[PDB]
């Protein structure tokens, strides 16, 4: 009434303070007008803004805090001032068939510092309900998109004019309202027969998210908690299982709660939502001085070695393995070929080795350093675990399919620990995925082809406890020969005992383990709790590890090097070289290792920024497969 | 009670085009109109679907602009909303649709016995229009070759997916880019029902809007009009209309899913002439009137405004013998000469080497005789072949292209799947829940 009108003049004048969201406005409304009138186009921009909750508070403390506090009676009058201005800016007429009937309003984002309603899915009570909060977490689980009717429009005969019947639901509104049975008008309010008109109605997309709490954050002896957030019109289809999110929301309650017909019981209590404003993901976007510093650093001589060493800088030694590790960073370049073929683009590396030899420690960095990363134990895993498994849609009601590991991880690497102790039954599954990349369901009426594209690196121990040199290679490893054929870079590590080895490493290991993190005093256990301040702001040389992140980034989305003859002379007379001698490697050598060298030959070039295989890539990929094969170095 | 809204669209000025277009249109390139040739082959039990062109509707709206008078883009309208214009197109086809010109030939059709058979009765002593119809309209999307000459653009035949199909879309003409995969039966659904009374004046008809109906069960005629309990209304199938109905699933291409996505599915429903188009393993472009399934009885309260949707097709583009012309290609192979080894050797000409093999895989492909020996002796002219050798030999390129050459064959794998010996006879299908 009276307060909705005092609201809405409010921030009316807030909006013509501030002449940012007026012009955001305006080029919204331009692009998406001069976008229409390319007949000959070669796609459409949502009606919604972000809006920074910091300047709402130095313009109006109150409208700032009824936002904070009472977001149920201060969103609404916004969202119609939002929608005048809008209305107001549109000179140009648009006399379109059917957008007449559909408004579609403009809605809001917020921004900034929420204080104290930053929180997760663990610190989340009845206290918070009916406030606007942020929660921080994982996504596990999505339901299908579906569409919602939102009015329906009717025609009648005899008369020819037109008819509208409009619906509201809890999860679609802020407010309370009586309920409406979704069921459309038959008869006219003079009895004549009324006919639906599809193509006017009104529907809107639909989808439920669940949201679970960082499983490194938890407390001591307890599993995480989750919940659950409902999306949207233009939120649909932003996020995916097992991405790390950022949820605005009104947190609402929802139902009857057990009060009611039904008999009385002490297990029964309401039901909690988040109706999802805005959604962040916790892609680097690289400047000019960025990409200038890259493209100064790609010109040294001495890249690679830089590159390289920059990898875990508290592992002593292991050189070549993390030189292995930085070429699956950059991967191939796959080749698509006829008969349906693909020729795989991937580096994929296993380490078998001697107890206590750093093998662990460098899968949970590639876990942290790459861009996506899923790991994986042998024996607390299954086949039904990694490639999908049938489920149900609650919210919906059809049969479904979850994603594993193998497949939520396209386009990345998987990190597998313990991967001889993994069971036949599991292990056949796996090496489907590294033959043809695609998992095949059959079961369940549910017939389909999965993509899987992702690098396996992989680390074991020989059958005995200890590596053995008086025994041939394949009595050492318990892994078949099929498998086996399947990894590009096999490294057998082994940890020989020798004085001045122990007496610098020992060394090494003493200097770790004596850091200090700056903030903390000598003796002061290390607080990582971060207090419940989960943020402030709600949106010889080494290099830096996030440099190290967009220059990966940069090199695998902006070069594709093609071979050239003169690197393959080079790699025609290694291969040669190598097949036609008689010493023992650690394993047989095949017609698959000139693709090696390929893949190898094109992740160097990748690493130079340059367009072209030179020799100098096909030199560096045989002295790399020559120590794996022989140990030579 | 209900709100009025006003609206551009009168359907009066539509109907008045519809008319004006059915009677002038000529195809600028027999003489005369396009479609009124049509109707006439209709009437003459020959024809069983009328196919309209909105390209030809562009062609006649031109026509129009260069007489100058303002038309109402009715291809527009049609794209906007189509189910309403199949009706309209109907009833304007019932108007004008030409008598029997030649071979009437009344011979056993039970549904013209019991018209006749109305006449007399009815003269001596209204119904539904579309008992009397036997023809299917279909509308079929636009060309981008003729957009582009008009310019005009074009929505209702871009290749979406099924991914990039909105809730914003419902209640238009599109089309969808995708491969089918499952395929059903072809079942009889009631349009509309025929009830006979007891000899109580005569038969009733309704019609069927929906999925599911009410039986009438009460004679209301003039002469059932008497107070007696008499006895409720008993279904006739021969004098009821019935219609071919088939749906199908679609599924979207693995080149459109994006990575850490699962492909998601459509729902396909057809009707009339246009049956049976579609098979499983095709790649195909079908167009047709997005619509909203309406979700009802078990299961739809938890939803309350959630519904289902599904595509009423209406045009297929499927993507992709003895004669003198083979009789000539193989006398042209025999004249190239070198027929075994230039067989052989063309056979997966990427692997270099192992040539007799492939001279070994051309007789495995030819099969030798099959004799039925007297007294139940068989010989078998199938040919067995093992290969074996060391790994990484291109054991398994050799294999599976073989497998392209012969369309009858199957490529079996070890025990991630069973197929070699899957004969078995249970079979829990989820439509029907029986063995097959
Ligand atoms: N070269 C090294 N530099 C630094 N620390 C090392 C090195 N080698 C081993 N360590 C230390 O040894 C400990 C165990 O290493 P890790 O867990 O990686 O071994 P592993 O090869 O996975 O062993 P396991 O065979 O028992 O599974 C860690 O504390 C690690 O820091
Ligand atoms: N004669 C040949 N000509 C061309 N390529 C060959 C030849 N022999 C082997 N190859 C190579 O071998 C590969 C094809 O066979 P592949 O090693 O993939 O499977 P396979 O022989 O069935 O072995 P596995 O036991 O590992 O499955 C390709 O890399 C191909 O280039
Ligand atoms: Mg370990
Ligand atoms: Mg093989
Ligand atoms: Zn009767």
């Amino acid at each position: 009434d009276a307060v909705f009108g005092d609201r809405v003049r409010r921030f009316q004048e807030f909006l013509d303070t501030f002449t940012s969201y007026r012009d955001s406005v305006r080029s919204i409304q331009v692009y998406n007008s001069n976008n229409a009138a390319n007949y000959n186009d070669d796609n459409i921009l949502p009606h919604r803004i972000i809006i920074s909750l910091d300047d709402l508070r130095e313009f109006d403390r109150s409208f700032w805090s009824g936002i904070l506090v009472e977001p149920a009676y201060f969103i609404p009058p916004a969202e119609k001032a939002l929608t005048d201005l809008a209305d107001s800016m549109d000179d140009v007429p648009h006399p379109n068939a059917s957008a007449v009937s559909s408004r579609h309003p403009w809605k809001l984002s917020f921004k900034g510092s929420f204080g104290a309603h930053a929180l997760s899915p663990r610190t989340l009570t009845a206290q918070h309900l009916n406030k606007l909060v942020s929660v921080e977490g994982i996504v596990t689980k999505t339901s299908l998109v579906r569409p919602k009717l939102i009015r329906s429009v009717h025609y009648a005969a005899k008369t020819g004019r037109f008819h509208y019947r409009d619906y509201t639901d809890a999860t679609t509104t802020l407010t309370t309202r009586i309920p409406t049975p979704a069921i459309y008008p038959t008869e006219d309010t003079e009895g004549n027969k009324l006919t639906t008109e599809y193509g006017y109605s009104t529907f809107i997309d639909h989808q439920r998210i669940t949201v679970q709490e960082m499983p490194e954050m938890a407390p001591a002896g307890q599993l995480p908690r989750s919940i659950d957030v409902i999306l949207d019109d233009d939120l649909v289809d932003k996020t995916k299982p097992g991405d790390r999110v950022n949820v605005v929301g009104v947190f609402k309650s929802l139902g009857a709660g057990g009060m009611n017909q039904s008999n009385s019981n002490t297990l029964i209590g309401f039901k909690t939502l988040i109706l999802g404003n805005t959604v962040y993901p916790l892609r680097q976007m690289l400047t000019d001085f960025d990409i200038r510093n890259i493209n100064k650093l790609s010109k040294k001589k001495d890249i690679f070695d830089i590159l390289s060493q920059s990898l875990a800088p508290s592992i002593y030694g292991h050189d070549h393995i993390k030189k292995a590790i930085l070429l699956m960073l950059m991967g191939g370049v796959e080749k698509n070929l006829e008969n349906g073929s693909h020729l795989r683009g991937d580096i994929n590396i296993l380490m078998v080795g001697d107890p206590s030899t750093a093998k662990s420690q460098l899968l949970r960095f590639v876990l942290n350093t790459a861009s996506l990363a899923i790991a994986t134990t042998g024996r607390g895993s299954s086949g039904v675990g990694l490639t999908a498994a049938v489920t149900t849609d609650r919210e919906t009601g059809e049969r479904r399919l979850e994603a594993g590991a193998m497949v939520l991880a396209d386009r990345g690497v998987v990190c597998i620990d313990e991967f001889d102790k993994m069971t036949d039954v599991d292990r056949v599954a796996i090496h489907e995925v590294m033959e043809q990349q695609t998992v095949t369901i059959a079961k369940a009426g549910i017939h389909t082809t999965l993509n899987a594209r992702c690098s396996v690196i992989a680390a074991a121990n020989p059958v005995f406890g200890q590596y053995d040199v008086n025994r041939d290679p394949h009595q050492n490893i318990a892994l078949p020969d099929s498998l086996l054929s399947r990894f590009d870079l096999l490294f057998v590590v082994t940890d020989d005992i020798n004085e001045i080895r122990d007496r610098s490493i020992s060394e090494h290991v003493l200097r770790t383990h004596r850091y200090l993190p700056p903030g903390y005093l000598e003796g002061e256990p290390v607080r990582e709790r971060l207090n419940l301040s989960l943020a402030v702001g709600e949106d010889p040389k080494l290099v830096t590890i996030p440099f190290l992140r967009k220059y990966v980034q940069y090199a695998k989305e902006r070069v594709i090097p093609q071979l050239t003859q003169e690197a393959i002379n080079v790699i025609v007379k290694n291969y040669t070289d190598l097949r036609n001698d008689d010493n023992t490697k650690k394993s047989p050598i095949t017609a698959r290792t000139l693709e090696t060298l390929i893949r190898l030959a094109t992740a160097h070039a990748k690493v130079r920024l340059s367009k072209t295989v030179n020799k100098v890539d096909a030199k560096v990929a045989a002295n790399l497969l020559r120590f794996a094969l022989l140990g030579e170095d | 009670a209900l709100p009025s809204i006003q609206l551009p669209v009168d359907y009066n000025n539509l109907f008045n085009e519809i008319t004006d277009f059915l009677v002038t249109f000529k195809q600028d390139t027999e003489k005369g109109p396009k479609y009124m040739a049509m109707l006439q082959k209709v009437a003459n039990r020959e024809l069983n679907s009328v196919i309209i062109d909105l390209d030809d509707i562009l062609q006649y709206q031109n026509e129009k602009f260069l007489q100058g008078t303002q038309a109402d883009d009715l291809v527009s309208a049609i794209q906007q909303n189509a189910n309403h214009f199949t009706e309209l197109f109907c009833r304007a086809i019932d108007n004008n649709m030409p008598l029997p010109t030649k071979e009437i030939d009344y011979k056993d059709d039970v549904l013209d016995v019991i018209l006749n058979q109305r006449r007399l009765r009815n003269e001596r002593m209204l119904f539904p229009p579309n008992l009397t119809r036997r023809y299917f309209l279909y509308f079929k999307p636009l060309s981008q070759n003729c957009a582009r000459r008009y310019r005009k653009k074009a929505i209702s035949s871009k290749p979406l997916s099924v991914r990039q199909i909105k809730g914003d879309f419902l209640g238009q003409l599109i089309t969808v880019r995708g491969i089918i995969t499952r395929v059903s039966d072809v079942k009889p659904a009631v349009e509309v029902i025929a009830y006979t009374c007891d000899q109580c004046g005569y038969e009733v008809f309704q019609e069927v809007n929906s999925r599911t109906f009410t039986p009438l069960s009460e004679c209301t005629s003039e002469e059932c009009s008497q107070n007696q309990t008499k006895g409720q209304l008993f279904m006739s199938t021969r004098a009821s209309k019935f219609s071919a109905f088939q749906e199908c699933k679609i599924q979207e291409l693995s080149q459109q899913v994006p990575v850490g996505h699962i492909p998601r599915s459509l729902n396909i429903h057809v009707n009339g002439t246009l049956v049976r188009s579609l098979s499983p393993g095709d790649i195909v472009d079908v167009t047709g009137i997005f619509l909203p399934a309406p979700y009802t009885g078990f299961k739809a309260l938890k939803a309350g405004l959630l519904t289902e949707t599904y595509l009423e097709a209406q045009f297929v583009r499927q993507h992709k013998s003895l004669t003198s012309d083979v009789e000539e290609r193989v006398m042209e192979l025999i004249t190239s000469g070198d027929v075994y080894n230039r067989l052989a050797k063309s056979i997966a000409p990427e692997i270099y080497g192992n040539l007799d093999v492939k001279k070994a895989l051309l007789l495995l492909l030819v099969g030798g005789v099959d004799k039925r020996v007297g007294d139940g002796m068989k010989i078998r002219g199938d040919i067995n072949v093992c290969l074996m050798g060391d790994p990484g030999v291109a054991k398994s390129q050799l294999l599976k292209a073989i497998c392209k050459i012969s369309p009858r064959g199957v490529y079996t794998t070890g025990k991630g799947s069973s197929g070699v010996g899957l004969t078995a006879a249970v079979m829990k299908d989820p439509v029907t829940d029986e063995m097959i």
